[PDB]
């Protein structure tokens, strides 16, 4: 899968906040070393209050999760 | 009119002045605010920049 989807999710003063960058890989296993900012941002004036997380995923698969 | 800590989105536009250039006047935008001289100038600025 040369397809990499990196993404960044956020809270702060009451809007969620979406970062985004499509880059191509080798590895699939693992992250492989390399720079490459993720300039593309999106943000969203809800105002609710999340502390939970559930991957939505379409059922007729790997990913990495991190904490910042 | 609900305002939220969230950037504010319904706003309400303006005529934006003509712009002139190499003259002392005030610049004053969206965000910014002040008085100088606005010229022509060909930075490379990015798409969200
Ligand atoms: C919910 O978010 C607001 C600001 O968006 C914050 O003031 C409040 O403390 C949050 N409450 C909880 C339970 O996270």
């Amino acid at each position: 899968f040369k397809n990499l989807r990196e993404f960044v999710f956020k809270n702060i003063d009451g809007y969620f906040k979406i970062y985004s960058k499509h880059t191509p890989i080798n590895l699939v296993r693992d992250l492989p070393q390399g720079f490459s900012a993720l300039e593309p941002l999106v943000d969203l004036p809800i105002g609710i209050n999340i502390t939970r997380f559930q991957t939505l995923l379409a059922l007729h698969a790997a990913y990495y999760v991190g904490y910042l | 009119f609900e305002l939220l800590h969230a950037p504010a989105t319904v706003c309400g536009p303006k005529k934006s002045t003509n712009l002139v250039k190499n003259k002392c006047v005030n610049f004053n935008f969206n965000g910014l605010t002040g008085t100088g001289v606005l010229t022509e100038s060909n930075k490379k600025f990015l798409p969200f920049q």
